[PDB]
């Protein structure tokens, strides 16, 4: 537009990236979420409270598929979320055009991490305020990855981001464990999302997606209401 | 809180904020307008008003009811220039949907498009974030009428009955008191709530030359702005 | 009755600067030495200690820009300064001016003494 | 401090100061009014002669964009000529492309989106010009649009731009748009252009009048100010 | 427009580049890497930053990046910036293999990287790279090599090296434990596990926290051997045996 | 307060051009004199130390055969204008088959004396002295960083400018000859220099219709100084 | 792209970044060099070597052609690009005019490049001084130094880096025309001049020569100790 | 004074300061006076010199076969709008094979000098044009400004203390219409002799006079064809 193109993200006198720290604080101001890998597939749980009774929960979805076997949720701000959602949507399809093969999630988080780290340095932008959880079932062992505004990427067994992630972190330190089943991950995931919720949790509050090894399937409020019935 | 230039451009505060968007959320409030959208069973009603401070200004130009396509209407709040500059991008992207994909655009996707362009206005640091507030209605296959709202923060957003602008912090509190009940929604029930929800706010109970009502209804799904005579028919039809 | 007086460093700020034209007058800007006026500060300094007649004040004047009378007061100082350091008595032109080209540059390493950056 | 300098920064109370400074930059310029009748649009600009300055007919703030559309600029002058060249070029694009003469609505949109388009970046400054647009076509009627430096374009029966703005639009509600022929409306403008801007501020002045409508058969031109000379014949007789 | 500029390029009025110093201060955090004087072998050392019991350990390399048949590198500092530099650097090595049908020697691989980091320091108004990474490998001419990177782009070849700020004590320990041509890889690995014992503050050197990647020249394999924990643990018990033996002098 | 690099003053003119004029004052001096027979010219090399070789320093480069030059201030800024001004003279000769006049050279340089900015960095810090003989006779010229190009009959520059001009109008008239002017320059030079005048400090440069070329060699200057 | 003037005029007439960025020249390694009538000799000092580690990668005397030697001060990082660009320039000169590269041409290349590298938009100026010594075609030896201003400038001998006033003041007591009537007097002249330079323990003194037709010879630490031997024995003869 | 920075920033009073500072650069130039009759146009300038030995810097420069302009202020920008002036003359001279009228030339100067007064990092042009020529409808005397507002006058003057020239011209504007050239020119440079202090000439070596006519192509006279015009003037009063 002008060619100003100077990076407003600079180093501190201590040596700390300041905008990445403040962006991680903006991650900490976001909605809580937790995701657990257990021995056949990966269950992602998010926590969506509409600010009024006027609202519609049928419109906006948080668990958003990327392929027919790859899901992706966040903990941060939605308007910065959907941009790299769409960037991952376009980005997987060049892999499906070149190699003619379902893209591995390991390759996704490499490339999306390259986009985000490459975006922290470019001409005059703030970084994204989004911390992603990316799941999927490739080659027989289901994966769960987490990215962040620093462009880094981790490989967690069962983590949690958003509000009270040290509370859900210590809760997922002991209560999460060696190996479960697909339904057994849902129980402890709804419990650890029931760590920091309000006085009621319905089919409109939570929204839970899974990855089978045979393929992705986002769940419906019928079973989302049936499992949390059965408080966790 | 503040550190550096965070009170000036769209970069982060130490607390996690970004002040330019939360200035844009009260960039709407200079307009002086209440606008309420109500989704009925088979219909949806936009209600607005106008201010005519001169006798020399027209009644034919100041209508905020802008038509996007022949199945999609919209109404605008916030400041005027950002509102109209949003409209040609809405019309233009609707027309490119018609050229590229060959079928009529759902009202859902246009708010994702406008929300993403408003994100690109927010994301890049050297361009103003367009302090207008976008409100849509429309008809979809087997999904009834729909209402959506696009704030200048970049999220597509749409509910059962929503209103943003100046006075709407209490208007949403009235619509919570009016929606959650055992009442259904007929046509004149939706129109008769669309006036009275606003007349509870302003407490004026005024002439039918002030509120502009655009409506859509699945008998004839084309967006339609009511004539003043049938507006008067509703407005004295509510007076028992 | 005495029409007071005013002295300061920078023209700042705007409000006292816009108030004075309604009352005060005679705003002058230093000045500061002229290229031919740097020898005048050397004239009063020509009576200092013992000055050799071979010294040319017009030669060293141009070498020290924006030195006013303060920075060239050190010239005739560094003259007598290094004079006693070398145990000699008088100071010829070439004597101290070799140290003067140092006193301008070596003291300009940390700051070149601009006033442009003060108000800017 | 720091909130008024750039154009792309919101102020914490929620408005843009460079736009607000652009609004009152036109406030220092002289008064130029306009009004439409039932079959035409009458302009009038009061112009300033102190002692000698210019030959009669210098830098005329009445322009001529298309065959049937004209300007009446007030404010800073150079950017008004830039808008005259751009609106000229836009009428050339519509005339070349779609085969028929430009309606005043599209011209108001395509100019007003540029005037808005220079209020979103710190590359440029917002414009400091405001102008009238008068026109007449038999399938259209007489329209009169008003563009401010902020980018808002809408429709008057009559308007006024200048120092003496409110006092020069106070009296227009005395006149009647609906019945009067524009041949009366010429002297009905010149009476208050002679009345407003009293001569204690500036000693002398000089009047321009430009008149498009049904009598001129679509073509916009300046009236021959000598011909019928109806202005000062009424104006010297209008002091008592 | 220019009063929002942060001026990342200009000299600062005391003598030094102001930004490259604060670049090096970020390398001073969060990193620990070193390599050893070794014939018929060369080793790298790595310190686990995230040693929590909740990671997956499915990457099969946490701080070692294999960028050719014959070479590798060790990320220090901001990790994903090195995840730009290894894509760029791997593409440089592979295009040299395209242009010549011959494996890339390490020196011009190093300069081919450091001209880019240097290219961001010289001009741009741009945030510099914040990674100072190591290099190992084989070549036709010079056998085995080690190299060092800077955000300024100045590189040096070592025989025992320093990443990062905690490794200056490792440089004092390496000069105090110096030799000339002894590998005998159990001596080099005993010295390396010794240095990571006495430099790193956590006692007894837990077997998860460290990582060793070796490179043995085999014709024509040139094996980049990344060793598992089962051959880490008996090395740790070997060094603890040597500490229990060597402490008997007093 | 680093403001716009292209911003006017309150007086006011260009800030950075006005700052550029002060950069001429710390440069070395020079003397030009227009003669009816030709143009003589003088400069001082300003030897810094006996380490340095004295004859590698250039203050006079000769643009065409028939157009001399004299540079000042920062030399490395001057070299670019020299090398491109030569290209403009050659382009004149290869479109036109005639010698580019001494005037149009300095239009062809001073039209880009001001090209600084961000789009479309700093102005030049040189004050040139152009000599030469076209068909209009021996012309002596002078350009500044501002591009304000004017003819000067007998121009001084640099640090010595005030005393050299001021002393120089006293000793100049309309019918100066060449060898009068050549020894009329070195008097001013040995007044204004700080090192002792000898065979290594200064260099002369003359250009005439009938004494050409007649460039600049040593041991002429030995005869020139010893006539004092 | 990147439109911003970094280097502008100060109100007292100076450029900053040119006349300030010579401090990076002032805080680097020292390097001296004289020219003999037959064999030149240049050398870097204050190497500050780790003395247990590698040394060929910190070699900061290099070649462009065999005709031309390098030597520089300041931070070496910015000097690397100047060297490689100088090499790419001096090869196409071989592709043109078939004589080898004259040293004055390549010094005008580094000087002109460094000038337009100060002049342009958005570019930090180089902080190096450098020396370019080479016995040209027709057997004549000469030398030049650079400048971050970009003013090539022919000396008879060198002092750049830390304490250039010290060694540059010292070589006035060198320049008797006896030195150098012999090439061993030129080399031991350089090392004896580097006695007044930093520590001079026989470790940080790296010298290199060029015998007017030969490729440049990096001398091992073999006769540097013998020149320290005849220099210290000469100082034993000095009293 | 933080809003005195750039051309982008509006004032809180509504006056963009860079334009005002460029008007100050207009006033610092020397005086020049352009005035027309019904049948001719005459513009007269006053040169100044740097020193005694340097020749006086010229003002009036030839542009077309009928268009001539004076100048005050900067010089390099005068060469810039000079070269643009030539190029837009011989463009339409190349295409339409007719000369350009003046009144559509100056809109290219306004639309030329407009864009460097709006976008960031662009200064205005310190410029002092007094345009004069023929179209078919006679003579014209225009003036410009760095704000790009061009005025069709019958007589103006710009430069140092040029207001005294105006207050000369207003009491003779009723008599500056019918008269032919020989008294029109001296009626011109009487305003120049009021732009000076009253104790020095009014010499021959400095004043330059340019005329454009119907049977008279645009011509610049320089001290020596000027010497027949300066003869026979009245003495300056006591």
């Amino acid at each position: 537009e002008r060619g100003y193109s100077f990076s407003l993200t600079t180093f501190s006198p201590s040596g700390k990236l300041v905008q990445i720290e403040y962006a991680l604080a903006a991650v900490a101001g976001g909605a809580p979420s937790v995701g657990i890998k257990a021995a056949n597939g990966v269950v992602l749980a998010t926590e969506k409270k509409q600010k009024s009774i006027l609202y519609d929960e049928r419109s906006v979805h948080k668990v958003e598929p990327i392929t027919k076997h790859i899901g992706l949720v966040y903990s941060g701000m939605g308007p910065d979320y959907r941009v790299l959602v769409h960037r991952a949507r376009k980005l997987a399809q060049q892999y499906y055009l070149v190699y003619q093969e379902p893209i591995p999630t390991a390759q996704l988080v490499q490339r999306v991490a390259s986009v985000m780290q490459e975006y922290t340095q470019s001409g005059g932008v703030r970084p994204f305020g989004v911390s992603l959880l990316i799941c999927g079932w490739n080659e027989g062992r289901p994966y769960l990855f987490q990215s962040d505004p620093s462009g880094a990427y981790f490989a967690w067994k069962a983590t949690a981001m958003g509000k009270n992630y040290v509370n859900g972190k210590t809760f997922l330190e002991k209560r999460y464990n060696e190996d479960l089943e697909l339904e057994d991950a849902i129980h402890t995931a709804i419990l650890t999302l029931k760590e920091s919720f309000e006085g009621q949790m319905t089919e409109d509050n939570i929204e839970v997606g899974i990855c089978n090894e045979a393929g992705f399937r986002r769940l419906t409020p019928t079973e989302v209401k049936d499992y949390l019935a059965a408080i966790a | 809180s503040s550190a550096g230039f965070d009170r000036h451009i769209t970069i982060f505060s130490p607390e996690g904020r970004l002040y330019q968007v939360e200035y844009a959320f009260k960039a709407i409030n200079q307009g002086g307008l209440t606008s309420v959208a109500v989704r009925g069973k088979d219909c949806a009603v936009i209600v607005t008003q106008k201010k005519v401070p001169d006798k020399l200004l027209d009644s034919s130009t100041v209508t905020h009811l802008f038509k996007i396509t022949e199945n999609i209407g919209c109404v605008m709040t916030g400041m005027t220039a950002d509102s109209r500059s949003q409209v040609q991008r809405a019309r233009y992207e609707a027309a490119n949907w018609k050229y590229k994909y060959g079928y009529e655009i759902p009202v859902d996707m246009l708010c994702k498009r406008i929300a993403d362009i408003s994100q690109v206005y927010t994301q890049n640091a050297e361009m103003r974030p367009l302090g207008c507030c976008m409100i849509l209605i429309g008809i979809d296959e087997e999904q009834g009428p729909q209402v959506y709202k696009c704030d200048p923060a970049g999220y597509y957003c749409g509910f059962k009955a929503t209103a943003a602008g100046v006075k709407q912090t209490e208007s949403t509190s009235f619509l919570e008191k009016k929606v959650k009940k055992k009442f259904d929604w007929t046509f004149e029930q939706t129109v008769e709530t669309a006036i009275t929800c606003l007349s509870t706010v302003l407490s004026i109970d005024f002439k039918p030359s002030e509120i502009e009502v655009g409506v859509v209804t699945v008998e004839n799904p084309k967006f339609r702005i009511l004539t003043e005579a049938e507006i008067d028919a509703h407005l004295v039809a509510l007076a028992e | 009755n005495i029409k007071v007086l005013m002295a300061t460093n920078r023209p700042d700020t705007l409000d006292p600067a816009l108030m004075r034209p309604g009352r005060l007058d005679r705003k002058i800007e230093f000045s500061l030495p002229d290229l031919e006026g740097r020898t005048h500060i050397f004239k009063i300094h020509a009576r200092s200690m013992s000055v050799e007649r071979d010294i040319r004040f017009e030669l060293l004047a141009r070498l020290c820009p924006n030195s006013t009378g303060a920075e060239i007061r050190s010239v005739c100082t560094e003259a007598g300064m290094f004079a006693i350091r070398a145990r000699r008595k008088i100071a010829t032109e070439k004597d101290f001016l070799e140290a003067v080209n140092k006193v301008i540059k070596s003291y300009a390493k940390f700051s070149a003494t601009p006033r442009y950056m003060t108000y800017n | 401090t720091g909130y008024d300098l750039s154009a792309s920064t919101f102020s914490p109370d929620g408005r843009v100061f460079q736009v607000e400074y652009a609004m009152k930059a036109v406030e220092n310029s002289s008064t130029a009014i306009g009004i439409r009748c039932k079959d035409g649009v009458v302009f009038g600009v009061e112009k300033l002669v102190l002692s000698k300055l210019y030959e009669e007919g210098s830098n005329k703030r009445l322009f001529n964009v298309d065959r049937h559309v004209g300007m009446a600029v007030a404010g800073l002058l150079a950017d008004a000529r830039s808008l005259a060249d751009i609106a000229r070029e836009e009428a050339s694009n519509f005339r070349s492309n779609f085969g028929y003469n430009i309606p005043l609505k599209h011209l108001a949109d395509r100019v007003a989106m540029y005037v808005h388009a220079y209020t979103l970046y710190s590359a440029v400054r917002p414009f400091g010009c405001s102008f009238m647009l008068g026109s007449y076509s038999v399938n259209d009627g007489a329209q009169l649009y008003m563009i401010d430096p902020s980018g808002v374009s809408y429709g008057y029966w009559g308007c006024a731009i200048g120092k003496a703005r409110q006092a020069a639009k106070t009296e227009i509600e005395k006149l009647q748009m609906k019945e009067m022929t524009c041949r009366d409306i010429v002297k009905e403008v010149a009476k208050i252009i002679y009345i407003v801007h009293d001569e204690v501020k500036d000693k002398a002045f000089e009047l321009e009048l430009s008149w498009v409508g049904e009598l001129t058969n679509g073509r916009h031109e300046i009236v021959p100010k000598d011909i019928r000379e109806e202005a000062e014949k009424y104006a010297k007789e209008s002091l008592k | 427009s220019r009063r929002y500029d942060s001026r990342t390029t200009i000299f600062s009025p005391e003598g030094r580049l102001y930004q490259v110093e604060y670049a090096m201060e970020a390398i001073g955090h969060a990193g620990t890497c070193l390599g050893i004087l070794a014939n018929d072998g060369v080793l790298l050392a790595a310190e686990r930053r995230n040693i929590h019991k909740l990671l997956d350990e499915v990457f099969f390399s946490e701080k070692i990046y294999k960028l050719n048949e014959d070479m590798a590198c060790s990320v220090a500092g901001i990790t994903s910036d090195a995840n730009v530099l290894t894509n760029e650097l791997r593409l440089i090595a592979q295009r040299y293999l395209l242009q010549y049908q011959e494996p890339i020697p390490c020196e011009q691989l190093v300069t081919a990287l450091c001209d880019i980091k240097q290219a961001y320091t010289q001009f741009g108004g741009k945030r510099p790279f914040g990674v100072s990474l190591l290099y190992i490998g084989w070549d036709k001419h010079y056998g085995f090599q080690l190299y060092q990177s800077d955000p300024s782009g100045n590189y040096g070849g070592w025989k025992a090296t320093c990443i990062g700020n905690n490794s200056a004590a490792a440089v004092s320990m390496l000069k105090q434990d110096y030799k000339e041509g002894e590998m005998t890889l159990k001596s080099a690995l005993a010295l390396a596990i010794k240095v990571l014992n006495k430099t790193m503050d956590v006692s007894k050197l837990s077997a998860e926290k460290v990582e060793i990647a070796t490179l043995t020249r085999e014709n024509g394999k040139t094996v980049i051997r990344v060793l598992k924990q089962k051959e880490v643990e008996q090395l740790i018990k070997k060094h603890e045996e040597e500490e229990a033996k060597a402490e008997r002098e007093k | 307060y680093d403001r716009g690099v292209n911003t006017f003053s309150p007086e006011g003119r260009l800030f950075q051009v006005e700052y550029a004029i002060e950069a001429i004052k710390l440069g070395s001096t020079a003397i030009g004199i227009q003669t009816s027979e030709g143009v003589c010219l003088a400069v001082e090399k300003r030897i810094t130390s006996p380490l340095m070789e004295p004859s590698s320093i250039e203050k006079i480069v000769e643009i065409d055969a028939h157009i001399g030059c004299a540079m000042s201030g920062l030399i490395a800024d001057a070299k670019t204008l020299i090398d491109k001004a030569r290209v403009e003279t050659q382009n004149h000769w290869f479109t036109y088959n005639e010698t580019m006049t001494v005037e149009s050279v300095t239009q062809a340089v001073s039209n880009l004396a001001l090209q600084f900015g961000e789009e479309d960095s700093r102005p030049f810090g040189v004050a040139l002295l152009f000599g030469g003989v076209d068909e209009k006779g021996p012309q002596l010229f002078h350009m500044d960083p501002s591009g304000t190009f004017v003819q000067c009959d007998a121009r001084a520059i640099g640090s010595a400018s005030e005393g050299a001009q001021s002393s120089l109008q006293e000793v100049y008239h309309k019918s100066m000859t060449l060898k009068e002017a050549i020894k009329s320059s070195l008097i001013i030079l040995k007044q204004v220099m700080e090192e002792k005048l000898n065979a290594t400090n200064i260099e002369l440069a003359t250009v005439q219709p009938g004494q050409n070329f007649h460039m600049f060699t040593k041991e002429e200057l030995e005869e020139v100084i010893k006539d004092i | 792209s990147y439109d911003r003037a970094i280097t502008v005029f100060s109100p007292d007439g100076h450029l900053f970044q040119v006349e300030y960025a010579q401090e990076a020249v002032k805080k680097g390694s020292t390097a001296v060099g004289v020219r003999g009538r037959d064999i030149v000799v240049l050398g870097v000092e204050k190497k500050s070597v780790a003395k247990l580690q590698d040394e060929r990668t910190v070699r900061k005397i290099c070649a462009l052609d065999d005709n031309v030697c390098m030597a520089f001060a300041g931070l070496t990082a910015d000097a690397r690009i100047v060297i490689n660009r100088a090499r790419v320039e001096c090869q196409s000169h071989r592709l043109t005019v078939e004589d080898p590269v004259t040293v004055e041409y390549i010094t005008r290349y580094i000087a002109s490049l460094k000038q337009r590298y100060t002049q342009s938009n958005g570019r930090r100026p180089f902080g190096i001084s450098a020396l370019i010594v080479g016995f040209d075609f027709d057997g004549t030896p000469r030398l030049y130094q650079t400048d971050p201003s970009g003013t090539y400038h022919a000396w008879k001998a060198n002092a750049i880096g830390r304490g250039a006033k010290s060694v540059r003041e010292f070589l006035e007591k060198n320049y008797t025309d006896e030195a150098i009537e012999t090439d061993d007097l030129t080399i031991k002249l350089v090392i004896k001049a580097l006695l007044e330079v930093v520590q001079s323990g026989g470790k940080n003194i790296e010298l290199a020569v060029m015998r007017r037709d030969q490729s440049l010879k990096i001398l091992n630490p073999e006769e540097i100790e013998k020149y320290v031997a005849e220099i210290e024995k000469e100082k034993e003869e000095n009293e | 004074n933080q809003y005195d920075n750039d051309v982008t920033v509006w004032s809180p009073q509504g006056r963009i300061h860079q334009i005002e500072y460029a008007m100050e650069a207009v006033k610092q130039g020397s005086a020049t006076v352009g005035l027309k009759s019904k049948t001719h146009a005459v513009l007269v300038a006053l040169k100044r010199a740097q020193s005694e030995l340097a020749a006086h810097q010229k003002k009036i420069l030839h542009v077309d076969n009928h268009i001539g302009i004076s100048i005050a202020g900067l010089t390099a920008d005068a060469r810039l709008l000079c070269n643009f002036m030539r190029q837009e003359c011989l463009d339409s001279r190349f295409v339409f094979d007719r000369p350009l009228p003046v009144s559509r030339l100056v809109s290219l100067i306004g639309s030329k000098t407009q864009i460097p007064t709006q976008r960031y990092g662009r200064r205005p042009y310190g410029v002092g044009l007094l345009i004069a020529g023929y179209d078919d409808m006679g003579p014209h005397i225009f003036q410009t400004c760095p704000s790009a507002n061009y005025f069709d006058c019958r007589a103006m003057s710009i430069g140092a203390r040029s207001q005294s020239a105006r207050t000369y011209l207003e009491r003779h504007m009723s008599e500056f219409m019918e008269c032919n050239l020989n008294e029109l020119v001296k009626h011109g440079l009487r305003a120049l002799r009021e732009t000076l202090p009253a104790e020095q000439d009014l010499t021959t070596k400095n004043v330059s006079i340019g005329i454009v006519g119907k049977d008279l192509e645009f011509t610049i006279y320089d001290d020596d064809d000027v010497s027949p015009f300066l003869e026979g003037l009245e003495e300056r009063p006591q």
